[PDB]
C-alpha cells in the first residue's frame, strides 16, 4: 500500500541546463 | 525529460539532515544522454525485497535565474 | 571474389538459392521456405520430378570454373540517411594542438579561430564547453587530453 500525502517542494530540483562553464 | 528524444537524467546524492526534504540548495548534475526516441506518457517505479521516499514532482517551462559560483557550481537560484 | 573459402577438392554443394517462387520478392524480404512449386493444376508435393520441382537449387562450387561462375563474396550496405538521431558516423580525424599560436581549431564540431593555451579553470567532469557572460565560447575541454 501507499499514502497520498501532499507536501511543499520549497526550493529544490535545479539542474544544469547545459554543460557550459560559467563563473561569477 | 525527453525533449526531442535524447533522454536526460540528472542525479545528486546528499546525506540529508535530521529532516527529510530540505531547503538547502543542491545542484543536480547530468549522468547520461542517449537517443531513446519513444513515446513516454506513463511512469512506474520498481521496489526491492526485504525480510518516506519516492517524492515525485512535475516540471513546467519557466524562466529561472541562477547564480553561478566562481568555481562554476550553482549556489543560489530564483524563480521569475 | 572468394575462391578459397568456398572451394575445396571433390566439390562443394553447401549453398542454396531459389529459382522458383510463387511471386516476386518485396523489398528487403526473406522467404526461407521449402514449398514445391505447383505446375498445371496438381497439388503435388509428393511427386519430386516432373511438374513438381523443389523451390531451391544449389550453388555447387568448385575451385575450377569460369570467372562468371566463381563464388563471389557480396556484402551490401544499406543506410538510413533521414531526419533521425544520428547513431553511426565516420572516422573523424584528430590532429595536434600547437599552442601559443593563431590556429584554426575545429574542436569536436566547434570551429573557430584564435590562440589556445593552458588554463587553470575548474571544469566539472560533465562539463565540455566554456563561455562568458555575453555567451561567447571561451574555454574548451580537450576531448583526447
Ligand atoms: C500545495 O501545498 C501547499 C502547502 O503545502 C498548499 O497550497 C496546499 O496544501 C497544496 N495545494 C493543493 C493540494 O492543491
Ligand atoms: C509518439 O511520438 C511521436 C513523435 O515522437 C508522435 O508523432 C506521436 O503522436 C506520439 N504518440 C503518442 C504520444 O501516443
Ligand atoms: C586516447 O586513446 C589512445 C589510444 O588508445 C590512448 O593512448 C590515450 O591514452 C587516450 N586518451 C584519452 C584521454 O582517452
Amino acid at each position: 500500500t501507499t499514502t497520498q500525502s501532499y507536501t511543499n517542494s520549497f526550493t529544490r530540483g535545479v539542474y544544469y541546463p547545459d554543460k557550459v562553464f560559467r563563473s561569477s | 525529460k525527453n525533449i526531442d528524444g535524447y533522454f536526460k537524467i540528472y542525479s545528486k546524492h546528499t546525506p540529508i539532515i535530521g529532516r527529510d526534504f530540505p531547503q538547502g540548495f543542491s545542484a543536480l548534475e547530468p549522468l547520461v544522454d542517449l537517443p531513446i526516441g519513444i513515446n513516454i506518457t506513463r511512469f512506474q517505479t520498481l521496489l526491492a525485497l526485504n525480510r518516506a521516499d519516492y517524492y515525485v514532482g512535475y516540471l513546467q517551462p519557466r524562466t529561472f535565474l541562477l547564480k553561478y559560483n566562481e568555481n562554476g557550481t550553482i549556489t543560489d537560484a530564483v524563480d521569475c | 571474389n572468394s575462391n578459397k573459402l568456398d572451394s575445396k577438392h571433390s566439390g562443394n554443394y553447401d549453398y542454396w538459392y531459389r529459382l522458383f517462387r510463387k511471386s516476386k520478392l518485396k523489398p528487403f524480404e526473406r522467404d526461407i521456405s521449402t514449398e514445391i512449386y505447383q505446375a498445371g493444376n496438381k497439388p503435388c508435393k509428393g511427386v519430386k520430378g516432373p511438374n513438381c520441382y523443389f523451390p531451391l537449387q544449389s550453388y555447387g562450387f568448385r575451385p575450377t570454373y569460369g570467372v562468371g561462375h566463381q563464388p563471389y563474396r557480396v556484402v551490401v550496405l544499406s543506410f538510413e540517411l533521414l531526419h533521425a538521431p544520428a547513431t553511426v558516423c565516420g572516422p573523424k580525424k584528430s590532429t595536434n594542438l600547437v599552442k601559443n599560436k593563431c590556429v584554426n581549431f575545429n574542436f569536436n564540431g566547434l570551429t573557430g579561430t584564435g590562440v589556445l593555451t593552458k588554463s587553470n579553470k575548474k571544469f566539472l567532469p560533465f562539463q565540455q564547453f566554456g563561455r562568458d557572460i555575453v555567451d561567447t565560447t571561451d574555454a574548451v575541454r580537450d576531448p583526447q587530453t
